[PDB]
RNA sequence: CCGAGGGUAGGGCCCGUGACUGGGGCGAAGUCGUAACAAGGUAGCUGUACCGGAAGGUGCGGCUGGAU
RNA sequence: UGGGAGAGGGUGGUGGAAUUCCCGGAGUAGCGGUGAAAUGCGCAGAUACCGGGAGGAACGCCGAUGGCGAAGGCAGCCACCUGGUCCACCCGUGACGCUGAGGCGCGAAAGCGUGGGGAGCAAACCGGAUUAGAUACCCGGGUAGUCCACGCCCUAAACG
RNA sequence: CGAUGUCGGCUCGUCGCAUCCUGGGGCUGAAGAAGGUCCCAAGGGUUGGGCUGUUCGCCCAUUAAAGCGGCACGCGAGCUG
RNA sequence: GAAUGCCGGCAUGAGUAACGAUAAAGAGGGUGAGAAUCCCUCUCGCCGUAAGCCCAAGGGUUCCUACGCAAUGGUCGUCAGCGUAGGGUUAGGCGGGACCUAAGGUGAAGCCGAAAGGCGUAGCCGAAGGGCAGCCGGUUAAUAUUCCGGCCCUUCCCGCAGGUGCGAUGGGGGGACGCUCUAGGCUAGGGGGACCGGAGCCAUGGACGAGCCCGGCCAGAAGCGCAGGGUGGGAGGUAGGCAAAUCCGCCUCCCAACAAGCUCUGCGUGGUGGGGAAGCCCGGGUGACAACCCCCCGAAGCCAGGGAGCCAAGAAAAGCCUCUAAGCACAACCUGCGGGAACCCGUACCGCAAACCGACACAGGUGGGCGGGUGCAAGAGCACUCAGGCGCGCGGGAGAACCCUCGCCAAGGAACUCUGCAAGUUGGCCCCGUAACUUCGGGAGAAGGGGUGCUCCCUGGGGUGAUGAGCCCCGGGGAGCCGCAGUGAACAGGCUCUGGCGACUGUUUACCAAAAACACAGCUCUCUGCGAACUCGUAAGAGGAGGUAUAGGGAGCGACGCUUGCCCGGUGCCGGAAGGUCAAGGGGAGGGGUGCAAGCCCCGAACCGAAGCCCCGGUGAACGGCGGCCGUAACUAUAACGGUCCUAAGGUAGCGAAAUUCCUUGUCGGGUAAGUUCCGACCUGCACGAAAAGCGUAACGACCGGAGCGCUGUCUCGGCGAGGGACCCGGUGAAAUUGAACUGGCCGUGAAGAUGCGGCCUACCCGUGGCAGGACGAAAAGACCCCGUGGAGCUUUACUGCAGCC
RNA sequence: GAGCUAGCCCUGGCCAGGGUGAAGCUGGGGUGAGACCCAGUGGAGGCCCGAACCGGUGGGGGAUGCAAACCCCUCGGAUGA
């Protein structure tokens, strides 16, 4: 049956990504939570 | 009149349709369109804030002359009567002998290939618009402005029309469809006439069909949702209301005046609506 | 081949019969009131409509086959 | 052919008296209603009076025992459209006539459907009285309806 | 109550005997045939349908008879629902 | 030593279940240490509106080749989407960007918010929409509209020639649009040929033949041809298209108009370039100088922005054309031609799946296009079959019980059971025929019945041609033939009568309820005069609505028919400038503290002072409500009638043992041999009742009752048969559970149901297939119940606040 | 967090084949003119039958599943909300 992961690249970009996070608040303290622990990817990847 | 249908399906029993007998053109004017945005009920934040609407026919909205003191002494021939589907009147092509095409909403009784104006100097004929100072008592009138030179605002609808009673000092009073008697400005401009398709009350829509064409969506009772949708909610089996009918805000839906009392309009309104 | 008729299926008409129900006739030795005949105690009658335990009443229009 | 009388019919206009409501003035202790009363209305300012405004229905005198129409039925005034009918001339046609089963049309009121209008009136209804009682007659209220349009109903003491 | 699955039905039985029938008896208000009532007796037998979820019960047609009870109101790691 | 403790390790169940669609395999020949499993050949089966092909997502090297087999692969493995290595993706024309806009997003100006931030006309961003120039073939192990070949084309730059008032982000035209039905002519695709080309075949009784088998085309500038799309031309006037305008619009005059012309696409043709079968010889060679022609069928595609009808009335912006403005008019633009220039990213491979989403090589899910042939009325249905692709990554035997899915059955035929549940029956097409009732449409495929294949003969019309032949389509009438049977296989309603509820088509508890629930046209109440009411937001701002009372919000009711009675005392809502009560504030009689004082400071009465409440009235399709007792008539019975208590008023019409009735299986009637259900009646209705609508109603319903006919393995009452498992051998090998166990019956006892205690009885040791009575068997720290001064949703005339409003 | 699901907005796409035969239109009958009747034409509809596609009615299987909702048969809608 149709199930919950339907991946979309435009779709993820455009909601988890580096620019999205960047233009609020809540967003930037996830970049800024995601370096201060040391994360390799502060965003995920995403073909393009 | 009104189109009925024989009986050969269970909704064509009902179904009625306006006859479309004054229409004159199919097409609208290419220049006098623009896209009527959508909305679905839903404002700038995206939430719903008038329930139950969306889902209808495209549409094209036909821009519509609600000045006319725009245009004073410059006469203009009524060129064709067309359908609106963002109305319930129809309306009427004008060419100005200016050359300049405008849209107004049909009176009853215009007929394609009559001359109309505009003016404190207009003939009194159906079509015509003045200042109300210049109507004369008791004629019926439509497109009535409020303020001056703020735009026709009063008997837009089909059928509807407002009746001039007397004069007071710098203002008239009138009549409304909704047989209130209030007072306008004088110099608010006005266009003698009724409002034409006055069988517009009588189109039974027939089906649940129809009223999806036309943008409405389902209404759902109070009485059929749970206690935390409304206050008609929940009940073992029917209930009735159990409480004063309210609306889903808690507000009372059976005699609640609802107008603000220190409006300074209340000075101009004379008398309250009847009916 | 036709064919009495038998069989299947579906219809039309009529007669008898039916729990129960509707009024009608007659009977009178009852209960209720008194609607009509006198101006019958609200003149009568009338078609229709609404109503009332009952006769009946009232509204709308009509007729005189209504006393003074 | 030339004339006549008429509330005959249809449509659209408009005129005044009166009733009711609303606005302003003025004024105060009751009004209204009946056989007599009461309900009702009234000091939260009624009724009576003056001015202003809105709205609907019906048209006083003329009006008569009159006039018109096949009947039902038709009544302010104006115009338009339109019917029947009478007279005078004795011009035209030449028995073309009379009746009329069926059919078709018209058909007071009440009632119906869709819409509109709603002043007065008023089935139902509510209250007051009357009464032995009074689901009545009388009184105070009151919704359909009564009015307009379109479509039905097809009845009558539709009677001379 | 860190769960002992709860009505009825179906299937499969098994047991008690205060015995419905069949076997053996005593008494009878037992002439006979038919019954009545108590005693012995549990080997076997104890039907098919209409109604209702029903147990039970009534009803139809029979029958030698259409018995009553226990087995976690026998049986859901056997079925039904 | 226990915490259903935590982490790790290893047991048990157990060589057990299982190895993932029942589309299916057999043999030969190779390779190799090893072969049911890799490769090759022959035979067999399965898909073929796919289980074939192409494309977009998503995936990200899985592609190709060599070499490997530890692990991954449900077995095996020499194979592989696996390990190592090397190779592979080529564009001005394909898709996206250097173009345009849509919702939306962002946001100069501007507005708003304690901060963070929220908005916001312009503009910008934003596509699978608009726009824009490439087709056929060949080639590689692997890329191709990209390389190559052939033939076309686009933009930009520069130059030449001719031409023109040139010139834009500005004005205008155009771009530019729905649904349904549809004409003409084409093409894609397909069928046939007695005609063209072809390697060969003659079997096993016949056939050297209008024999069989195979194939008979593709792209193509200009030109031409055929079919279509689009557009009137001139003059004059001009105050409108926020400047200008010769453009557009508006008026008028002239001619042309269903023509033609001008312009545009489709199709055909076309110089030229290609392709090219069966068969057989090791993807390649040959066939072959292959032929490449005719007839019929024929689109949903094309001409296209065609046509007609209809109401629900159907994007934008740029490219393009025209107009002018500054400017510039040795420039600039247009047209032709020539040379030059032309960037970035993607391109492998899987793509209904073993490479995507589902933890797996998972019977599930995944958007668009092509999807051949024959027959069955049609079709994308069904059967078989082409091309192409598969036989589903454990096998070999056996022929039990039992399970699944499937086939048949004597006589009976619903006796089964809660229920005909299930399964039968019926079944397409053509013809005959068809009831109550009805809103006149329906009900209706009602019901019921007849025909159905093949052969010969006569024959009617149509399509294409030509009017004919040929082909193809739709018929008609005779005469015959075979079988148990002619929609001979596959796909394809059982029917009727009657009652309840809901008018109807729809909608719903994703994953236990599809309904009588929700919705629905329609009915009524009610709010709102527009900066509307109402809704979201602190606000700005939005929606409502670019709408205006024939409109929009809220509420109930629910097509339609006939209807919708009484009660306004309580609550709600509405109306009411009187009166009563009433907060801050105003007012300050009077009283107090302190100072020697003037003064400072504090309390404080009458009186004035809103909404609200109280008071008066209205209001039911507002919340809601709608009685009890006694008596009375030629027999009894009952009470039309009188009386009386109470109420705000005492339930009207219509219906009633009902989806409502406790007593109840009420009573009576019907059906039945028999009817707690069903239908029809009655009415002392425990406890109907009129928009939480009342009573009906044709049609409709995978709704829920009751009955009958047809037909049946549902049953009496079972039997046999088939395949897939179960069983046996080879390969791989789980699980929950498990204090430890050397784990029998009875009658007792025991915390009251004991393998484990007492007494007695029975019992050699250990397995395999089976059955489920026990181990109060497993699973889940019972959902019921209670308890906890535990939690959370909901309600209100509980308390207390808050927003909102006055 | 709306890459599942619900609703709306913008822009595209899809629905084989068959049956029923409404308005209108023409002709004819009819009338003073009409209403209206018959025939042909026509192609309407939350119309009918049925694939795709969307569903999930009843039964059976599955139940440490192929599958944390599947499979088989049957069944609803399929120009429309
Ligand atoms: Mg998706
Ligand atoms: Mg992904
Ligand atoms: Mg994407
Ligand atoms: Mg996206
Ligand atoms: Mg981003
Ligand atoms: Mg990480
Ligand atoms: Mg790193
Ligand atoms: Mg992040
Ligand atoms: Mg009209
Ligand atoms: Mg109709
Ligand atoms: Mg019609
Ligand atoms: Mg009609
Ligand atoms: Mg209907
Ligand atoms: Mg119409
Ligand atoms: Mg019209
Ligand atoms: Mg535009
Ligand atoms: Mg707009
Ligand atoms: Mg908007
Ligand atoms: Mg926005
Ligand atoms: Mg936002
Ligand atoms: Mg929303
Ligand atoms: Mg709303
Ligand atoms: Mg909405
Ligand atoms: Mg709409
Ligand atoms: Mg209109
Ligand atoms: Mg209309
Ligand atoms: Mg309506
Ligand atoms: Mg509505
Ligand atoms: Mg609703
Ligand atoms: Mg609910
Ligand atoms: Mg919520
Ligand atoms: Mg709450
Ligand atoms: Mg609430
Ligand atoms: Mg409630
Ligand atoms: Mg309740
Ligand atoms: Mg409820
Ligand atoms: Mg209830
Ligand atoms: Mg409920
Ligand atoms: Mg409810
Ligand atoms: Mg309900
Ligand atoms: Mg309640
Ligand atoms: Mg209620
Ligand atoms: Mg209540
Ligand atoms: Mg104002
Ligand atoms: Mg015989
Ligand atoms: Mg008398
Ligand atoms: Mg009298
Ligand atoms: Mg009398
Ligand atoms: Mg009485
Ligand atoms: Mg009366
Ligand atoms: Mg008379
Ligand atoms: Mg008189
Ligand atoms: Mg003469
Ligand atoms: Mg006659
Ligand atoms: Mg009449
Ligand atoms: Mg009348
Ligand atoms: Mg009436
Ligand atoms: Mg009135
Ligand atoms: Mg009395
Ligand atoms: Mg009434
Ligand atoms: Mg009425
Ligand atoms: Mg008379
Ligand atoms: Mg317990
Ligand atoms: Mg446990
Ligand atoms: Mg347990
Ligand atoms: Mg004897
Ligand atoms: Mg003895
Ligand atoms: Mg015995
Ligand atoms: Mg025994
Ligand atoms: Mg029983
Ligand atoms: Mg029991
Ligand atoms: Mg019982
Ligand atoms: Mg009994
Ligand atoms: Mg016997
Ligand atoms: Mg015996
Ligand atoms: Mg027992
Ligand atoms: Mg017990
Ligand atoms: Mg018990
Ligand atoms: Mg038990
Ligand atoms: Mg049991
Ligand atoms: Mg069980
Ligand atoms: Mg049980
Ligand atoms: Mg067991
Ligand atoms: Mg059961
Ligand atoms: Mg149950
Ligand atoms: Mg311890
Ligand atoms: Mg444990
Ligand atoms: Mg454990
Ligand atoms: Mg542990
Ligand atoms: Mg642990
Ligand atoms: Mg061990
Ligand atoms: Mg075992
Ligand atoms: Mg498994
Ligand atoms: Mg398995
Ligand atoms: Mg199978
Ligand atoms: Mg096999
Ligand atoms: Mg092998
Ligand atoms: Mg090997
Ligand atoms: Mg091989
Ligand atoms: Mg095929
Ligand atoms: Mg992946
Ligand atoms: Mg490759
Ligand atoms: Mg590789
Ligand atoms: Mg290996
Ligand atoms: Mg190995
Ligand atoms: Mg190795
Ligand atoms: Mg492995
Ligand atoms: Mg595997
Ligand atoms: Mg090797
Ligand atoms: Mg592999
Ligand atoms: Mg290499
Ligand atoms: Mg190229
Ligand atoms: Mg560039
Ligand atoms: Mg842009
Ligand atoms: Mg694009
Ligand atoms: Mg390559
Ligand atoms: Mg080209
Ligand atoms: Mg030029
Ligand atoms: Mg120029
Ligand atoms: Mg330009
Ligand atoms: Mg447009
Ligand atoms: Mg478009
Ligand atoms: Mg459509
Ligand atoms: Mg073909
Ligand atoms: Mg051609
Ligand atoms: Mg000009
Ligand atoms: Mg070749
Ligand atoms: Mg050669
Ligand atoms: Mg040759
Ligand atoms: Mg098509
Ligand atoms: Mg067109
Ligand atoms: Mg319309
Ligand atoms: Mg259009
Ligand atoms: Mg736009
Ligand atoms: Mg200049
Ligand atoms: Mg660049
Ligand atoms: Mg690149
Ligand atoms: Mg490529
Ligand atoms: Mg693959
Ligand atoms: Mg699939
Ligand atoms: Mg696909
Ligand atoms: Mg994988
Ligand atoms: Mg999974
Ligand atoms: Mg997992
Ligand atoms: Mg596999
Ligand atoms: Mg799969
Ligand atoms: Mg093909
Ligand atoms: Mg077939
Ligand atoms: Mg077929
Ligand atoms: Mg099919
Ligand atoms: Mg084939
Ligand atoms: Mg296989
Ligand atoms: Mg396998
Ligand atoms: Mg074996
Ligand atoms: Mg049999
Ligand atoms: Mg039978
Ligand atoms: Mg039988
Ligand atoms: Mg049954
Ligand atoms: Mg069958
Ligand atoms: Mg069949
Ligand atoms: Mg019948
Ligand atoms: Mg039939
Ligand atoms: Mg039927
Ligand atoms: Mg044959
Ligand atoms: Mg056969
Ligand atoms: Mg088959
Ligand atoms: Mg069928
Ligand atoms: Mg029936
Ligand atoms: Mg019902
Ligand atoms: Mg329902
Ligand atoms: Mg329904
Ligand atoms: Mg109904
Ligand atoms: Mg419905
Ligand atoms: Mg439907
Ligand atoms: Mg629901
Ligand atoms: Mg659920
Ligand atoms: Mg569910
Ligand atoms: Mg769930
Ligand atoms: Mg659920
Ligand atoms: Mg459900
Ligand atoms: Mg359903
Ligand atoms: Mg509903
Ligand atoms: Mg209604
Ligand atoms: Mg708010
Ligand atoms: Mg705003
Ligand atoms: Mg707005
Ligand atoms: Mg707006
Ligand atoms: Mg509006
Ligand atoms: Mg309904
Ligand atoms: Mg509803
Ligand atoms: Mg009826
Ligand atoms: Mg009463
Ligand atoms: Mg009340
Ligand atoms: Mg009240
Ligand atoms: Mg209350
Ligand atoms: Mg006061
Ligand atoms: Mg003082
Ligand atoms: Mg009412
Ligand atoms: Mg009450
Ligand atoms: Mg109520
Ligand atoms: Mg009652
Ligand atoms: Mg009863
Ligand atoms: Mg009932
Ligand atoms: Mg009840
Ligand atoms: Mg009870
Ligand atoms: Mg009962
Ligand atoms: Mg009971
Ligand atoms: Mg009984
Ligand atoms: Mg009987
Ligand atoms: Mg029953
Ligand atoms: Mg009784
Ligand atoms: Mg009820
Ligand atoms: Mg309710
Ligand atoms: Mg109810
Ligand atoms: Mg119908
Ligand atoms: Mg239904
Ligand atoms: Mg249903
Ligand atoms: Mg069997
Ligand atoms: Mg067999
Ligand atoms: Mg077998
Ligand atoms: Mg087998
Ligand atoms: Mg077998
Ligand atoms: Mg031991
Ligand atoms: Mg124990
Ligand atoms: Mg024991
Ligand atoms: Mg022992
Ligand atoms: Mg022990
Ligand atoms: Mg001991
Ligand atoms: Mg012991
Ligand atoms: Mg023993
Ligand atoms: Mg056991
Ligand atoms: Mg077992
Ligand atoms: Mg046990
Ligand atoms: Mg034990
Ligand atoms: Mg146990
Ligand atoms: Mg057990
Ligand atoms: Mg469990
Ligand atoms: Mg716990
Ligand atoms: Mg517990
Ligand atoms: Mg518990
Ligand atoms: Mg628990
Ligand atoms: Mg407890
Ligand atoms: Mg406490
Ligand atoms: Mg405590
Ligand atoms: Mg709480
Ligand atoms: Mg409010
Ligand atoms: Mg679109
Ligand atoms: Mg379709
Ligand atoms: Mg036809
Ligand atoms: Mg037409
Ligand atoms: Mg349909
Ligand atoms: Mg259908
Ligand atoms: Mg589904
Ligand atoms: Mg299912
Ligand atoms: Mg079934
Ligand atoms: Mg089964
Ligand atoms: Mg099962
Ligand atoms: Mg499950
Ligand atoms: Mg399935
Ligand atoms: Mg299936
Ligand atoms: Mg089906
Ligand atoms: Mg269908
Ligand atoms: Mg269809
Ligand atoms: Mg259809
Ligand atoms: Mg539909």
């Amino acid at each position: 049956m149709k199930r919950t992961w339907q991946p979309n690249r435009r779709k993820r970009a455009k909601t988890h990504g580096f620019r999205a996070r960047m233009r609020t608040p809540g967003g930037r303290k996830v970049l800024k939570r995601r370096r201060q622990k040391g994360r390799w990817r502060l965003t995920p990847a995403v073909r393009k | 009149a009104v189109k009925k249908f024989k009986p050969y399906t269970p909704s064509r029993r009902f179904m009625t349709v306006a006859d479309f007998s004054e229409i004159t053109k199919t097409e609208p004017e290419k220049s006098l369109v623009k896209p009527l945005k959508k909305t679905g009920g839903r404002n700038n934040q995206g939430r719903i804030t008038v329930r139950f609407r969306g889902g209808g026919h495209k549409r094209l909205y036909r821009i519509i002359d609600f000045k006319r003191w725009d245009k004073v002494g410059i006469p203009a021939k009524v060129a064709a009567i067309e359908y609106d589907p963002n109305r319930s009147a129809r309306i009427a092509l004008l060419h100005y002998v200016d050359g300049e095409k405008r849209y107004i909403i049909a009176p009853d009784g215009l007929q394609v290939g009559q001359q109309v104006v505009a003016g404190p100097d207009a003939p009194i004929q159906v079509g015509n618009a003045l200042p109300l100072r210049f109507i004369p008592v008791g004629t019926v009138v439509h497109a009535v402005e409020l303020e001056p030179k703020k735009g026709a605002k009063l008997a837009r609808a089909a059928g509807t029309s407002a009746q001039i009673q007397g004069r007071e000092g710098d203002y008239v009073i009138l009549r409304l469809p909704s047989g209130e008697l209030r007072k306008v400005h004088g110099e608010c401009y006005a266009t003698v006439g009724a409002v034409g398709n006055a069988d517009h009350k009588n189109i039974v829509l027939g089906k649940a069909g129809r009223s999806r064409w036309l943008g409405r969506r389902p209404h759902v009772r109070g009485a059929a949702m749970n206690p935390v949708d409304h206050p008609h909610g929940g009940g073992e089996g029917r209930a009735p209301r159990g409480r004063p009918p309210a609306s889903p805000w808690g507000w009372q839906t059976k005699g609640l005046k609802t107008r603000k009392r220190r409006k300074p309009s209340s000075r101009f309104i004379i008398a309250r609506r009847k009916k």
